């Protein structure tokens, strides 16, 4: 009966090693991917808040100037 | 044969543990990204509303002229 | 630090010349009637004194300043700024005394629902529900807030947020032993999650919890319910949950405490359980 | 020893699965949100372009 | 509930107010000629009425008010605002009347693509196809919408979205339409992922699908394409799918339905089905003679 | 089909009205001096014409119209709109005839860098580099553009962005029988990979490659490099890669070509290789 | 480099133009009126020159130009552009000479905290910290900067960043500072993580670090801490780390170097030790007596 034991055991080692390597490359690749959108979304943070400040101050100054003219 | 199986079990243990660590790091980074996207959503919606009412008021003021 | 406490002292002084600004409103704006911008800068100094308080870790003073600035600024104009100030006051009051944070947040909710911005209002509703839960003990008000927020979310097809809110509500109702609503919600969410390929792996847990809730009320119909779950989803029986439930229900046919006791101990031997499941099983299996 | 090793294997695998399912749910929520933010951004862009250009033309 | 009844009462009041406002605006344009502020404020009243009406939980009249306001607004040479209101009205009608929602959404799509925005047009095309297929039973128009969305995506090198749209189109066609287009789309998408960053081990399944389609046509084409892929993609040589297909081929060659049945049962026992492969396998088994 | 045909019909119509616009607008400027509104209107006519050309499935003419609009606009002393038109023309020319897309993208990058913005310039550089790589064989221009983009990214502290470009440059340099640049870039990225809490797992791989390329020179130097890396990275020996390199070293020491090839074949069987690694291994085996 | 040669030539030309523009500024503050616009144009040319310097690889010149433009701009009753240019100067000085970058960043921080944006101030604080520890050999200011960053983050409810900052500062202090703070922050972060489903599968490491910190001082209090931890956290008992600490403390009670050494070696065989845990183990070993 040892024949099928050896067969299933070779099959098990092959599949387990292969499957582990696939999981591993998958994960490492994806983890390396994450950082990029990390800093990209950081930089949109900064760009957007600059937009907000600039437009707010511009509009308030312009309303004040319009009141001055009128 | 059996010695090869011992090598296989050792390798599998190592791989499983380091997989666990990687997954935990994934989860941490993802939840951080979720939080900060949420804050950006809030700010963007506020900017949208403010600037819409801004253009409305400015055009009404021009109409008054 | 300490000098920043001195500068919070002069920031109460800043609120004090804001009090002189309202004294201008009392007498001097008769000749400065055009000084609406003067009221605006009074509100600005109000807000910045509140910010110095906040940095000074004086939560009550910061919240008082925020509320006063919001009240002064909401002169039937710049309503969104007043709403921002009110939510800021609520956030400041979150720590220390949060009760008035509830009222200010409700006012902001009304302003936004008047504007129509339902995502912000619903997230604020979730905020008040969770502060109720974590600070107070009332759950029914939290349940109502969750229902309202889920309704608003579902209004704009924001399905996932409503689904999670309803999951929490169903859990709480099950803790409150109103099982009809819980089974309704769990069946709905499970049959929705199974629809798309992104969530089909979750259905098992929802179906198991709904099966437990249904089993709680009527033993006899539990078998029909689990059969309906199985036939509806052919891939449910394989899951350990269905096998375990079948073992428990068939064991209950005969009065043998052991059978289910070792069943549950064996199941826990592969993974730990949570308070909800353990409490539910302890309550139900008593009879 | 192999028996307990496989017990450990089972426990670790099921735990990783259970947590990853929620990882995926979270990522789905992120994706769901991003389209709404994109739509809002495009709307504000269009509104600003049209409004500012109309005001500048009126200035002449 | 008081909230509802009050919301509908004030909505009827506001709709009457807006109607009389627009009539008085028509009167005043000749009477006083105030410009266009009257019409704009009437449109604001209409929008406020429509939003609190959809908030009252009633939809159809809300979308109708949105459509009326957008029409009157576009009457004043304003396009993007009217198109956004069109989109909102279509979304509201989604749960009220599919036909009017589809009409308004197509109007929005045409006007946007006239503006120069493709991604929004493609998104609306996908939404139209989704609503069309989900509740109304028909595919060809859905196939056309998906193809148009994929075309617009590829127009701006949006590879992922166009890839998904084309894969879905090919799947639907293989289900109902003929197989040549399925062959082409499946093979192209699969071979266009040989060097994927994350999906280096993905195209395999696609090829299998193609193989099945080829096998659905004829045995000779099945085997010839199988070999062609064997040489083209070395890894497919060692795929479990390759052995399953070879076993099925050799079994069907000798006309022993029992071998095919046991093979498919064994595959199902190892791996769960997908409800799409089972239909094709049943159709193949139907022609064993 | 019919839509495209009609679009092209009114496209020819619109171009006729556009040439009439430009001619009669310059005439009206000469004879009446109406200002510059007519030129702007002609610019918008050009823009919509190019848009609807793209609708009509004619990319060359759409890009030509975009270039004409860009040049007329920049003649009107405005840059951002001209830059947008130039980049749109380049995108239109990407397919069909891309050569002039190169020149227009160079102009867009030039105006951008003149203004002072960097990230878009580096993005355009990498786009031009991939155009060269995919459509042409002059890998030297691709190297130059990737290097310039990497310099930009590293200068703006975008270490991650620079790393990908540096890896591509190292790969191509190693491809063209140059190893010093490859060795330097690979070792630099590997050493910068030491302390990354995340990338640490992969920090090994780059080093591996270096050793292989470093083995293209001689034997002793390969041994020195691998032992130095192992000392610098204590866990490096843990992976099978160090075992494989030691096996290759010993097999090549005593001209053991067979055992070399069987070891390589077993490594391939357990996990398959790519064209690059196989080519390098064969080139090594040649001696 | 011809590119860099011409780049520096035009940089010198722009420097001459900027010198003429500061001459314009001094002639328009004392000779003319309304020079505010003229010195604003001077600031524009200064910013152009500074950016072109940055392109020119002359980092010090770019930073100096940015600082000069910023300090000149401060005089125009404007603060936000001052902040932007100060941040740009700090980024330029990051490389080469970073010391004045610290000062300019501090100026930007005081401006920001005067304005009221705290998250920006906190991220700049952590940037100042990281640059200080990576390039400046001194750590107490690192502890202070991390403390302020964590205070700012936790004050604004941004829990995650505050948690990681507190973890890092406490872990660093443990190495060279009294372990009481290490214990306090480690226990606090572990307790916070227990409830949350995110870190409840990783707080075991924090509990282990706290147990090691307790042991490095004394044994009895370490025993009390570990028993209290496992009582509060039942799932810590089955942890291999609990067995590790039990065998270590039992061996230490007997003062048998061989058993402790072989046990730590066996633990190292699986997984791997770290520079910090290795240092802790050696330090506790050295006082075995």
């Amino acid at each position: 009966r040892a024949d099928q034991l050896a067969d299933e055991s070779l099959e098990s080692t092959r599949r387990m090693l292969q499957l582990v390597e696939e999981s591993k490359d998958a994960g490492i690749r994806t983890l390396v991917m994450l950082d990029e959108q990390g800093e990209q979304l950081e930089r949109i943070e900064e760009g957007m808040d600059q937009i907000n400040k600039d437009m707010k101050e511009a509009e308030k100054n312009l309303t004040d100037l319009g009141k001055f003219a009128g | 044969e059996i010695e090869t199986r011992h090598s296989e079990i050792i390798k599998l243990e190592n791989s499983i543990r380091e997989l666990h660590d990687m997954f935990m790091d994934m989860a941490m980074l993802v939840e951080s990204q979720g939080e900060m996207i949420d804050r950006i959503e809030y700010n963007v919606e506020h900017a949208v509303d403010y600037v819409e009412r801004a253009v409305s008021d400015t055009k009404k003021a021009v109409k008054y002229q | 630090g300490m000098d920043t406490s001195g500068k919070q002292a002069e920031a109460m002084a800043l609120l004090a010349e804001a009090e002189r600004k309202v004294k201008n409103s009392q007498s001097f704006f008769s000749g400065l009637f055009g000084g609406s911008s003067k009221i605006e800068e009074a509100c600005e100094i109000y807000a910045r004194a509140a910010n110095m308080f906040k940095m000074a870790k004086n939560w009550s003073a910061a919240g008082n300043a925020f509320c006063q600035a919001a009240q002064l600024h909401l002169q039937l104009q710049s309503k969104h700024d007043a709403a921002t100030c009110f939510v800021d006051a609520g956030n400041a009051f979150k720590k220390a005394d949060p009760q008035e944070a509830i009222n200010c947040l409700m006012r902001a909710i009304e302003i936004y629902t008047d504007m129509g911005r339902f995502t912000i209002a619903a997230k604020h509703h979730i905020s008040i529900a969770e502060i109720y839960e974590t600070e107070l003990v009332d759950v029914e008000k939290a349940i109502a807030h969750y229902e309202q927020s889920a309704d608003y979310y579902k209004g704009e097809e924001s399905n996932s947020s409503a689904n999670k809110c309803l999951l929490k509500v169903a859990g709480y109702a099950a803790q409150l032993e109103q099982y009809q609503k819980a089974i309704d919600i769990y069946e709905q969410v499970g049959t929705s999650a199974m629809d798309s390929p992104l969530l089909k792996y979750s259905a098992k847990d929802y179906f198991f919890k709904a099966a437990l809730c249904h089993f709680c009320i009527d033993m006899l119909n539990a078998k029909l319910a689990v059969q309906k779950y199985e036939e509806l989803f052919p891939a449910f029986s394989d899951s350990r949950e269905c096998k375990l439930m079948k073992k428990l229900l068939e064991a209950h046919e005969e009065q043998n405490v052991d059978s289910y006791t070792e069943s549950v101990k064996e199941y826990d031997s592969i993974s730990r359980l949570d308070q909800w499941l353990t409490t539910m099983l302890l309550r139900i299996k008593k009879t």
